[PDB]
C-alpha cells in the first residue's frame, strides 16, 4: 500500500504547485 | 587607426562591430581572414607531410588532411597503398603561397584603401538596407560555389579518378563514367529518415551517388546564382526577414552550425566518402571486425549458429553479443559475405578471402578508443599506447564548433531583431510597453 | 496500428502548419521613432 | 641541432610579432 | 476581423492570457503535456524492461515493488539501438512496453518542448520590449540535456545509454560513465564543477552584500567588499557585476555539456597511469592509480558477460 | 487622429503601430490629393508606406489618387518601396550582348 | 605610496634585478645539489626499494615510530 | 620602506620566486 | 483493507481541503 | 616524407602551423599599445 | 642544382621576412606609401620572380 | 511498517494544519 502513499504525496505536491501558479496573492 | 569608444559607442572588446558601416575595412578583414585559413591549410599540409612515413597507414599517426587528398585519389594505389608523396607537398606549398597573396591583398584593403567603396566604386559598393545588391553578391558567390562543385565533378569524371573503396579486391583509384543522375534516388537521401538504419544523407554507399548529387547541386547553384543576379526579393520575402548585416550574419551562423553538426555525424558514421583505409575504422566497423575476426579464429581452431551469431528482431542473421547494436554496419570487406537474408552461413563457410581477414585484424586492433592524454585503449587501461582515431578528433571538434556557432546564431539573431525593432539599447524609462498593459491577477 | 499512425500524423501536421503560418502572419519589425 | 634551429625560428617570429607595433609607436604611425 | 483565423491568432499572441502562449507555445505545450503524461503513467505502473536485451527484465515501475528513489523509466532496450520505435512499429503494445518505447517517446517530446520553450522565452522578451538574449543564458541546461539524452546515445550507437528517468537510475548512469570514461579527470568536467561552485559562491555573496546594503549604501557595500579582500576596484557598477554573475555558470555548464558530448565519441579524460617510474623500471602508485583501481572495479562489475 | 498616436506602442502581433494608423493616413493622403496638395501627398503616402501599408494594387490603380499620380516622385517612391521583381531591362540588355 | 613612482625608481630596478636571479639560482642549486631530498626526506629514484624491503613501507607504530622509520628508510 | 604592504608583498613573493626556480630546475631532473 | 484506507483518506482530504480553499479565497 | 631537396628546412616547417594562433595575441598587444581606448 | 635550390630558398625566407616587416611599417605610417610605391612594387616583383625561379629550378630536378 | 505510516501522517497533518490555522487567523 506504500505505492498509494507515494502517489498521494506526489499529487498533493502538484496541487500545491498549481495553486501557487493560478491563485497568487495580489501585491499589498 | 581605430575609432574611439565615444565616437562609435563600442568598447575595444567589441571592436570589430565598428566595421558594420565601413566597407573597405570590412572587405580587408574578410580577405585577411581567408588568407589566414589558407595559411593554416598550407602549413598543416607541409607539417603533416614532414611527419609522415608511407609505410604505415595514415590513421596510425594522427593524419586529418592527407586523407582528403588521398580520397581525391592522388598518389594512392590499390588497397590504399601510398605511391608518391609529391602531390601532397605541391598541394601544401600552392596553398601557402596563395595564402600569402590573399594576406597581402587583405592587408592592403584593410590598412590603406577606400574605407567606403560606394562613393568611388559603385559596382562594388553596397548598403545593408539595400536588397538588389545583396542578391547580386549572393548570386556571384552562388555561381562561384557551383563552379567549384562542377570542378570536383570534372576531376572525378576526367583527368584522373577518385579513390573508390567499394572496388572489388579492395579500394583503388577509379574513373567514374555513369553517375546516378536520377532525381528520385538523389532526393530520397534528402527525404530519408535520420534515425538508426536510415541515417539521412549519411547512408550514401556508392561514389556514383556522390558524383550525381554533386552534379545536381552544382547545376542548381549555378541556376540560383543566375536567378538572384537578375531578381529582387518577393513582397513576402521582404515582409518576413530583417534586412541588416547582423541579420545576414545570424542566418549564416545558423546554417553553418547545422552543417557542422551534419559533418560531425557524417565523419563518425559514413565510410564511403571517408574510406576506412585512410581515416580508420568507425566504432561499428571496429566492433564488427572484432566479431568477424573472433568467428574466423574460432572456425579455424575448432575445425543461427550459436558461435557468435544470433537473429535480429527483424529476422536477419547478425553477429552476436554486445555487437548486435551495430547490426546495420556495412563495409567493403563484409558486403560479399552478406546474403539477402543478412549473413548467410555458406558464405563464411566457403567464401573467405585473405585480405578481408587481415583488414579485419588491423581494424579490430585499432578501435576508435582513446583518451585526451593521447593514450589509446579504455580509460582503465593499465599500460600505455599512443593512439586516438582521427575520426574521434574530427567528430568532437566539429560538434563543439557547430554548437558554439548555433549559440552565435541565437545571440546575433536576437540582437538584430531587437535593433530593428528599435529597443536594443534598453527600455525608454518613459513609455514602458508593460505599463500600457493591465495588471495581471 | 495504422489508425493511430494516421491520427498522430494528422495532429502533428496540423500543429506544424499552424506554427509556420503563424510566423508567416507576423509583420516585420520596425522603428517608428527612428 | 634541429632543436636549436626551431628555438631560433621561434625567437625570430616572436620578435617580429611586436616589432612592427613597437616601431609604429616609436614613429608617428596611426595605431 | 471576426474570422476564425483572426480571433484564434489574437488569442494565441495575446498577453492577456495567464501564461503567455505565443506561437512557439503551439509546439511547446502539447509536447510537454505528452511527455509528462507518458512519464507519470509509466512511472506509476509499467512492466519491466529488457535494458540489456538478453531477456533479463529490469523492474523500474513504482507499482512493481520499488520505491521513489529506485523507481525509474528504463531506457530503450539495447536490441533496438538507434532505430525509430514508436507504437506503430512494435508488434504489440506488450512487446512495445517490454522493449522500452515510452522512454524514446518521452525523450523526443521533451527535447522538442525545451527547444520550443527557449523560443517562446525569446518571443516574449521581444514582445515586452526587454533585451532579447535570455534564451542564450537558457542554452546551458538545454545543451546539457541534449548531450545527456541524445548526443551520448548517438555516439555510443544505442539508446540504452541515455540517462534513465529516475534518481537511482541517474546515479547508476553516473557511476557507469565514470567506469567507462574518466569524467572526473577531464578538464571540461572540472570547468563545469568550477562553474557550479562559483555560481553558488557568487549567489551567496551577492545576496549577502545587497541585503546588508539595503538599509533605511551601494558605495558602503563596495567599500566593504574592497576592504574584506585586497581587490578594491572590483565590480564598480551593477551592470558588470550582474553580467559576470550571468556569464560564469552559463560558460561552466556549456563546457561540461561539451565535455560529455566529446566523451560520447570516446575521447576520455586524462590517463595518468604508470606516470611515475623509479629507477630500473618499477611502478610507484599515485592517487591516479587508486582512482584507476576504482574505475576498473566499476567497469568489470557492470559488464554482465553472462 | 494622427495627433493622438501613442508613443512607443508595441502591438500584440509586433505591429509597432495601431491598425487604424495606416488606413487613416492613407485617407488623409487621398484627401490631400483632393485638396490639390500633391507635394505633401507624396510625403503622406511615403509615411504611410513606412507605417506598413503593404497593399500595393489600389495606390497604382485607384483613380481617386490619379491626380497626384502624375508627379514623377510618386512613381519614384512607389519603385523604391515596390521594386520590380524581375529586371526585364537588364536581362534584355544582357541578351543583346 | 602609489605604484608608479616605485616602479620607475632606478634603485628598485637595480636591487630587484640583482636579488631575483640570486633567489632563482638559490632554488636551482637547492634542488639540483640534492639538499632538498635530505632535508625533506623524499627518497631519490634509486632507493625506494631497499634490498631488505622490496614492498611499500608500513608503519604499525604510534609512539615508538622514529627508529621504525629509520629501519624503513635507507 | 617597511610598511605592512611591503611586508605582505615580500613575504608572498620571496617564497614564490624561490619555489619557481626550484620547480623549473626540478623539471630538468633526469628520471 | 487497502480499499477502506484509501476511501477514508480520500473522503478526509478532498472535501475538507475543498472547503479550506474557498474560505482562504473569501478572506 | 618531405622531399630531400627541402630536408634541412624541416625545423621551420615544424613551427609554421602554430603561427595563426599568434595573430589574435598580436591584436591584443596592439590594443595594449593603443591603451585600450 | 641542389645547392642552387638551397640558396634561392634561403633568399626566399630572407626577402619574405623583410617584406613582412616592412609592409605594415610603410602602409601604417602616414604618407609612407604614396611616396614609396616603387620600393614595395620592386620588392613584390622580385619576390614573385624569384619564387618562379625556385619553382623552375625544382622542376629541373 | 505501522510506525512509518503514523510518522508520515503526523508530519503531513500537524505542520500543514498549523500553518493553515495561522493563515486563517491572519485573514
Ligand atoms: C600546451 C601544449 C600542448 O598541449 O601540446 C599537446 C600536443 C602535442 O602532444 C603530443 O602529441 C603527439 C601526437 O599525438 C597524436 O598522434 C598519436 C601518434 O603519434 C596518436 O596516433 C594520435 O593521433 C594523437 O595522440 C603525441 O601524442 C605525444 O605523445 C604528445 O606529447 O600539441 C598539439 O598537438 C597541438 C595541437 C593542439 C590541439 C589543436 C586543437 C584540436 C581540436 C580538437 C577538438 C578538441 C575538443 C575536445 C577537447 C577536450
Ligand atoms: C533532428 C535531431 C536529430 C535526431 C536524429 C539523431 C540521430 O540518431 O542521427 C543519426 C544520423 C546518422 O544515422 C546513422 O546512419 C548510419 C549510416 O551508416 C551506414 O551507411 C553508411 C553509408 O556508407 C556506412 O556504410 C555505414 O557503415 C553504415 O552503417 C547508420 O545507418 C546508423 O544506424 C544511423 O544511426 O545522423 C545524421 O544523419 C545527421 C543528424 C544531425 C543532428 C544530430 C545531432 C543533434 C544535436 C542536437 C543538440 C545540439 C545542441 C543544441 C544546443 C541548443
Ligand atoms: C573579394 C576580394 C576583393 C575585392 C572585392 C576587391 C575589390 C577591389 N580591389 Mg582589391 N585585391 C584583392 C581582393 C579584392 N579586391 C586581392 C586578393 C588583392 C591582392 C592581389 C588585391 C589587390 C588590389 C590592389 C593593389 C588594388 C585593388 C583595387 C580594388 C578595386 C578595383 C578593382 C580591382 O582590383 O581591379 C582588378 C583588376 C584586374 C585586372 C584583375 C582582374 C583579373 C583577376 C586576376 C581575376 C581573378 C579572379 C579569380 C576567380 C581568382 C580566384 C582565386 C581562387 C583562389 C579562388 C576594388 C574595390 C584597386 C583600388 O582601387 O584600390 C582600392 C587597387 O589599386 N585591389
Ligand atoms: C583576424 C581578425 C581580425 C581582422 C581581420 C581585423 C581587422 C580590423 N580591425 Mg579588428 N579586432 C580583432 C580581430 C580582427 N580585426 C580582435 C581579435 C580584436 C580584439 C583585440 C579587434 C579589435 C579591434 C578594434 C577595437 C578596432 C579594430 C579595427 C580593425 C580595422 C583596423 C585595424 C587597425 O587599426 O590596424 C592598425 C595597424 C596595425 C596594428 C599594424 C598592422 C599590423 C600587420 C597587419 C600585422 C603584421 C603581420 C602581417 C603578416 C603583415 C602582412 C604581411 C603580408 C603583406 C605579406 C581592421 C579592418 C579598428 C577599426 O577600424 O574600427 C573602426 C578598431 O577600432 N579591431
Ligand atoms: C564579379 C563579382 C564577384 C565575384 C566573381 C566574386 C568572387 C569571389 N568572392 Mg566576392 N564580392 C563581390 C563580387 C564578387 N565576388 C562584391 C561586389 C563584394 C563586396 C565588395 C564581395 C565581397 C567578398 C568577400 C567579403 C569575400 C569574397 C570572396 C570571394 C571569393 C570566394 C573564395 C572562397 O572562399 O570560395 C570557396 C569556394 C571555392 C574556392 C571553390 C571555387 C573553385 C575555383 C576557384 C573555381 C574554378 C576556377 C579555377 C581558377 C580553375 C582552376 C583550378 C586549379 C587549376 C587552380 C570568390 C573568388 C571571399 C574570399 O575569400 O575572397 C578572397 C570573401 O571573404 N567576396
Ligand atoms: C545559400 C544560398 C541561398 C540563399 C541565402 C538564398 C536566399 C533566398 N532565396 Mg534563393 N536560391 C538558391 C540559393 C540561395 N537562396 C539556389 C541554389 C536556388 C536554385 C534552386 C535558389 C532559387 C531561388 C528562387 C527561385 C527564389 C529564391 C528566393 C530566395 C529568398 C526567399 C527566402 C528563401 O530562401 O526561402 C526560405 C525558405 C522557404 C520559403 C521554405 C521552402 C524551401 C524548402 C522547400 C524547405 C524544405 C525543408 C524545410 C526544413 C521545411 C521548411 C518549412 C517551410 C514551410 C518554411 C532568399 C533571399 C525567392 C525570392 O524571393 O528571391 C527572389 C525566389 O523566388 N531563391
Ligand atoms: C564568423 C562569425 C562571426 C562574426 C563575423 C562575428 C562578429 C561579431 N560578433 Mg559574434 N559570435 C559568433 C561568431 C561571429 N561573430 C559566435 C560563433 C558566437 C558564439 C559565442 C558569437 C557571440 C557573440 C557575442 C556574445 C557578441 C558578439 C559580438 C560580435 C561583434 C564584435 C566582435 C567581438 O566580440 O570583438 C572581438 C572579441 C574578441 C576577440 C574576444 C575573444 C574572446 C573569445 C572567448 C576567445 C576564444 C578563443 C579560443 C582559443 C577559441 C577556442 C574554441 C574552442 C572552444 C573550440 C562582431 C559584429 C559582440 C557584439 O557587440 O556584437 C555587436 C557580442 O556582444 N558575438
Ligand atoms: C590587419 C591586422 C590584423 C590581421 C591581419 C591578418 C590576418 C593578416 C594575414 C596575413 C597573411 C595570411 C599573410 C601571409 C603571408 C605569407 C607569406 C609571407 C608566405 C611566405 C612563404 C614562404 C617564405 C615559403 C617558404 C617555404 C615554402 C614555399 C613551403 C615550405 C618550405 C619553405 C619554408 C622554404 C590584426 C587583426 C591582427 C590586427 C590589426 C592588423
Ligand atoms: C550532395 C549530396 C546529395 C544531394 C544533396 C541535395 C539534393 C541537397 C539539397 C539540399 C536542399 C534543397 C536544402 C534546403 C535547405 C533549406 C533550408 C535549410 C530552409 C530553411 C528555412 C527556414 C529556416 C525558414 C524559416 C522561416 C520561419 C520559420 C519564419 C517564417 C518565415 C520562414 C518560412 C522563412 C546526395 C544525397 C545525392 C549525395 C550525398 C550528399
Ligand atoms: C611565411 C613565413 C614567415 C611568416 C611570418 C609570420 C606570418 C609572422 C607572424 C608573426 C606574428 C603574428 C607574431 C605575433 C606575436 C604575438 C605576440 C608575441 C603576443 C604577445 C602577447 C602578449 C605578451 C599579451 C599580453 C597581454 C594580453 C594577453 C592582453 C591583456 C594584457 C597583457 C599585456 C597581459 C617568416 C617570415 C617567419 C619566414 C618565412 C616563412
Ligand atoms: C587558395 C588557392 C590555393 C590553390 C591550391 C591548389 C591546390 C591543387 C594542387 C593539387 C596537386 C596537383 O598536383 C599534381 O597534379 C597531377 C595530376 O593532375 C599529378 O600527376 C600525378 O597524379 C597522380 C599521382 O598518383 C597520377 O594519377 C597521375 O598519373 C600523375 O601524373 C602531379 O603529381 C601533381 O602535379
Ligand atoms: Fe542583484
Amino acid at each position: 500500500m506504500e505505492a498509494l502513499v507515494y502517489t498521494f504525496l506526489l499529487v498533493g505536491t502538484l496541487g500545491i504547485i498549481f495553486f501557487s501558479i493560478f491563485f497568487r496573492d495580489p501585491p499589498r | 587607426g581605430g575609432r574611439d569608444q565615444e565616437t562609435t559607442g563600442f568598447a575595444w572588446w567589441s571592436g570589430n562591430a565598428r566595421l558594420i558601416n565601413l566597407s573597405g575595412k570590412l572587405l580587408g578583414a574578410h580577405v585577411a581572414h581567408a588568407g589566414l585559413i589558407v595559411f593554416w591549410a598550407g602549413a598543416m599540409n607541409l607539417f603533416e607531410v614532414s611527419h609522415f612515413v608511407p609505410e604505415k597507414p595514415m590513421y596510425e599517426q594522427g593524419l586529418i588532411l592527407l586523407p582528403h587528398i588521398a580520397t581525391l585519389g592522388y598518389g594512392v594505389g590499390p588497397g590504399g597503398e601510398i605511391i608518391d608523396t609529391f602531390p601532397y607537398f605541391v598541394s601544401g606549398v600552392l596553398h601557402l603561397i596563395s595564402s600569402a597573396v590573399l594576406g597581402f591583398g587583405g592587408v592592403y584593403h584593410s590598412l590603406i584603401g577606400p574605407e567606403t567603396l560606394e562613393e568611388s566604386y559603385p559596382f562594388f559598393g553596397y548598403v545593408w538596407k539595400d536588397k538588389n545588391k545583396m542578391t547580386n553578391i549572393l548570386g556571384y558567390h552562388l555561381i562561384m560555389l557551383g563552379l567549384g562543385a562542377w570542378l570536383l565533378v570534372w576531376k572525378a569524371m576526367y583527368f584522373g579518378g577518385v579513390y573508390d573503396t567499394w572496388a572489388p579486391g579492395g579500394g583503388d583509384v577509379r574513373v567514374i563514367t555513369n553517375p546516378t543522375t536520377n532525381a528520385a534516388v538523389i532526393f530520397g537521401y534528402l527525404v530519408k529518415s535520420p534515425f538508426g538504419g536510415d541515417g539521412w544523407i549519411c547512408s550514401v554507399d556508392n561514389m556514383e551517388d556522390i558524383i550525381g548529387g554533386h552534379i545536381w547541386i552544382g547545376t542548381l547553384e549555378i541556376l540560383g546564382g543566375i536567378w538572384h543576379i537578375y531578381t529582387t526579393p518577393w513582397p513576402w520575402a521582404r515582409r518576413a526577414f530583417v534586412w541588416s548585416g547582423e541579420a545576414y550574419l545570424s542566418y549564416s551562423l545558423g546554417a553553418i552550425g547545422v552543417m557542422g553538426f551534419i559533418a560531425c555525424c557524417m565523419s563518425w558514421f559514413n565510410n564511403t566518402a571517408y574510406p576506412s583505409e585512410f581515416y580508420g575504422p568507425t566504432g561499428p566497423e571496429a566492433s564488427q571486425s572484432q566479431a568477424f575476426t573472433f568467428l574466423v579464429r574460432d572456425q579455424r581452431l575448432g575445425a543461427g549458429l550459436g558461435k557468435y551469431l544470433m537473429r535480429s528482431p527483424t529476422g536477419e542473421i547478425i553477429f552476436g553479443g554486445e555487437t548486435m547494436r551495430f547490426w546495420d554496419f556495412r563495409g567493403p570487406w563484409l558486403e560479399p559475405l552478406r546474403g539477402p537474408n543478412g549473413l548467410d552461413l555458406n558464405k563464411l563457410k566457403n567464401d573467405i578471402q585473405p585480405w578481408q581477414e587481415r583488414r579485419a585484424a588491423e581494424y579490430m586492433t585499432h578501435a576508435p578508443l582513446g583518451s585526451l592524454n593521447s593514450v589509446g585503449g579504455v580509460a582503465t587501461e593499465i599500460n600505455a599506447v599512443n593512439f586516438v582515431s582521427p575520426r574521434s578528433w574530427l567528430a568532437c571538434s566539429h560538434f563543439c564548433l557547430g554548437f558554439f556557432f548555433f549559440i552565435g546564431h541565437l545571440w546575433h539573431a536576437g540582437r538584430a531583431r531587437a535593433a530593428a525593432a528599435g529597443f536594443e539599447k534598453g527600455i525608454d524609462r518613459f513609455d514602458e510597453p508593460v505599463l500600457s498593459m493591465r495588471p495581471l491577477d | 496500428m495504422l489508425t493511430l499512425k494516421i491520427f498522430v500524423y494528422t495532429v502533428v501536421t496540423f500543429f506544424v502548419c499552424l506554427f509556420i503560418f503563424g510566423f508567416l502572419s507576423n509583420d516585420p519589425a520596425r522603428n517608428p521613432g527612428k | 641541432i634541429e632543436l636549436a634551429l626551431t628555438l631560433v625560428s621561434l625567437v625570430l617570429v616572436v620578435s617580429a610579432g611586436p616589432l612592427v607595433v613597437v616601431l609604429l609607436s616609436a614613429r608617428g604611425g596611426n595605431l | 476581423n471576426s474570422s476564425l483565423w483572426a480571433r484564434f491568432c489574437e488569442w494565441i499572441t495575446s498577453t492577456e492570457n495567464r501564461l503567455y502562449i505565443g506561437w512557439f507555445g503551439v509546439i511547446m505545450i502539447p509536447c510537454l503535456l505528452t511527455a509528462t503524461s507518458v512519464f507519470i503513467i509509466a512511472f506509476i505502473a509499467a512492466p519491466p524492461v529488457d535494458i540489456d536485451g538478453i531477456r533479463e527484465p529490469v523492474s523500474g515501475s513504482l507499482l512493481y515493488g520499488n520505491n521513489i528513489i529506485t523507481g525509474a523509466v528504463i531506457p530503450t532496450s539495447n536490441a533496438i539501438g538507434l532505430h525509430f520505435y514508436p507504437i506503430w512499429e512494435a508488434a504489440s503494445l506488450d512487446e512495445w512496453l517490454y522493449n522500452g518505447g515510452p522512454y524514446q517517446l518521452i525523450v523526443c517530446h521533451f527535447l522538442l518542448g525545451v527547444y520550443c520553450y527557449m523560443g517562446r522565452e525569446w518571443e516574449l522578451s521581444f514582445r515586452l520590449g526587454m533585451r532579447p538574449w535570455i534564451a542564450v543564458a537558457y542554452s546551458a541546461p538545454v545543451a546539457a540535456a541534449s548531450a545527456v539524452f541524445l548526443v551520448y546515445p548517438i555516439g555510443q550507437g544505442s539508446f540504452s545509454d541515455g540517462m534513465p528517468l529516475g534518481i537511482s537510475g541517474t546515479f547508476n548512469f553516473m557511476i557507469v560513465f565514470q567506469a567507462e570514461h574518466n569524467i572526473l579527470m577531464h578538464p571540461f568536467h572540472m570547468l563545469g564543477v568550477a562553474g557550479v561552485f562559483g555560481g553558488s559562491l557568487f549567489s551567496a555573496m551577492h545576496g549577502s552584500l545587497v541585503t546588508s546594503s539595503l538599509i533605511r549604501n551601494i558605495v558602503a557595500a563596495h567599500g566593504y567588499f574592497g576592504r574584506l579582500i585586497f581587490q578594491y576596484a572590483s565590480f564598480n557598477n551593477s551592470r558588470s557585476l550582474h553580467f559576470f554573475l550571468a556569464a560564469w555558470p552559463v560558460i561552466g555548464i556549456w563546457f561540461t555539456a561539451l565535455g560529455l558530448s566529446t566523451m560520447a565519441f570516446n575521447l576520455n579524460g586524462f590517463n595518468f597511469n604508470q606516470s611515475v617510474v623509479d629507477s630500473q623500471g618499477r611502478v610507484l602508485n599515485t592517487w591516479a592509480d587508486i582512482i584507476n583501481r576504482a574505475n576498473l572495479g566499476m567497469e568489470v562489475m557492470h559488464e554482465r558477460n553472462a | 487622429i494622427i495627433a493622438m498616436e501613442p508613443r512607443n506602442f508595441v502591438g500584440d502581433n509586433f505591429s509597432r503601430n495601431t491598425p487604424i494608423y495606416k488606413v487613416t493616413q492613407y485617407n488623409i493622403a487621398c484627401c490631400y490629393s483632393m485638396l490639390d496638395q500633391v507635394e505633401e501627398a507624396i510625403k503622406s503616402l511615403d509615411a504611410a508606406m513606412l507605417s506598413g501599408f503593404d497593399n500595393y494594387d489600389q495606390i497604382r490603380r485607384d483613380k481617386n489618387l490619379s491626380k497626384a499620380r502624375a508627379n514623377p516622385k510618386f512613381q519614384a517612391v512607389l519603385d523604391k518601396y515596390d521594386e520590380p521583381v524581375v529586371n526585364w531591362n537588364a536581362v534584355k540588355a544582357t541578351f543583346g550582348a | 605610496r602609489p605604484f608608479s613612482d616605485i616602479l620607475t625608481s632606478i634603485r628598485y630596478w637595480v636591487i630587484h634585478s640583482i636579488t631575483v636571479p640570486a633567489l632563482f639560482i638559490a632554488g636551482w642549486l637547492f634542488v639540483s645539489t640534492g639538499l632538498a631530498y635530505d632535508v625533506f626526506g623524499t627518497p631519490r629514484p634509486n632507493e625506494y626499494f631497499t634490498e631488505d624491503r622490496q614492498e611499500a613501507p608500513l608503519i604499525t607504530d604510534r609512539f615508538n615510530a622514529l627508529e621504525q622509520v629509520k629501519k624503513l628508510s635507507g | 620602506i617597511f610598511t605592512v604592504r611591503w611586508l605582505a608583498i615580500h613575504g608572498i613573493a620571496v617564497p614564490t620566486i624561490f619555489f619557481l626556480g626550484a620547480i623549473t630546475a626540478m623539471q630538468f631532473i633526469q628520471r | 483493507n487497502i480499499y477502506g484506507l484509501t476511501a477514508t483518506a480520500l473522503f478526509i482530504i478532498i472535501p475538507t481541503s475543498f472547503l479550506l480553499i474557498l474560505y482562504v479565497k473569501t478572506a | 616524407k618531405l622531399p630531400e631537396a627541402y630536408a634541412p628546412f624541416a625545423p621551420i616547417v615544424d613551427v609554421l602551423p602554430v603561427i595563426p594562433v599568434f595573430f589574435i595575441l598580436l591584436a591584443f598587444v596592439w590594443q595594449a599599445a593603443v591603451s585600450f581606448r | 642544382m641542389t645547392s642552387i635550390l638551397q640558396v634561392a630558398l634561403l633568399a626566399l625566407i630572407f626577402v619574405s621576412f623583410a617584406l613582412v616587416v616592412g609592409v605594415p611599417v610603410v602602409f601604417a605610417t602616414p604618407n609612407g606609401w604614396t611616396d614609396n610605391k616603387g620600393a614595395v612594387f620592386s620588392g613584390l616583383s622580385l619576390w614573385l620572380l624569384l619564387v618562379f625561379v625556385v619553382g623552375i629550378l625544382n622542376s629541373f630536378v
